[PDB]
Parts: C-alpha cells; sequence; structure tokens
C-alpha cells in the first residue's frame, strides 16, 4: 500500500511539474527572447517583467 | 643676412611650437567629444522616456 501512494505521489509530480514547467518555462523563454538593450524598451520594464 | 635668415628660422619653429600646442588642444578636445558621445548613448539606452518592453504571447 505505502509503495503504491509513493508510486502515484511521484507520477502526480512528474505529470504536474513536466505540464506546468513546460509552459511556464516556454512562456520565459518567449519574453526573454524578445528583450533587447536598444533605445526603444525601457530598460526596468524588462528587468522588473 | 645670414643672421636675419636665422631669425626666421627660430619664427618658423616658433610656429610650429604653437601648431604642436594647438594640436594638443585639439586631442583633448577630441578625447571630450568621444566621452559625450558614449554618455549620449548610455543615456539613450537607460532613458526614462522609453516605454517599450517585451510582450508575452
Amino acid at each position: 500500500d505505502q509503495w503504491a501512494q509513493q508510486v502515484l505521489n511521484y507520477g502526480l509530480l512528474i505529470v504536474l511539474f513536466a505540464a506546468v514547467f513546460g509552459l511556464l518555462m516556454q512562456i520565459f523563454g518567449s519574453y526573454m527572447a524578445d528583450l533587447r538593450f536598444d533605445g526603444a524598451q525601457n530598460v526596468a520594464y524588462a528587468i522588473g517583467g | 643676412e645670414l643672421q636675419a635668415r636665422i631669425a626666421g628660422e627660430q619664427a618658423a619653429i616658433q610656429n610650429e611650437t604653437t601648431k604642436l600646442q594647438m594640436i594638443a588642444q585639439l586631442r583633448q578636445a577630441e578625447q571630450a567629444l568621444i566621452s559625450e558621445q558614449r554618455r549620449e548613448r548610455n543615456m539613450r539606452i537607460l532613458s526614462s522616456g522609453n516605454q517599450g518592453m517585451p510582450t508575452i504571447q
């Protein structure tokens, strides 16, 4: 019973982290890929975001 | 005549001395201008009038 419970625990962990981490890390990657130190973007806005 | 020729030669060397002083002043001015351009670029990057930021899409 305990072994099955731990298997379920870590399976749910891997599912949740796969999905949510992929989504969040892709969003962060896109945002950082748009970042530029040109004269047109506010440095404070970009770093704060 | 030779004395006056040598005097003119001294005047020419004086003129070169003045020219070298002028060149040194111009060198200093050029360095100051390069620094001014650097600071203009820095101000342009960090200006608070900028309104852009990355977009989430």
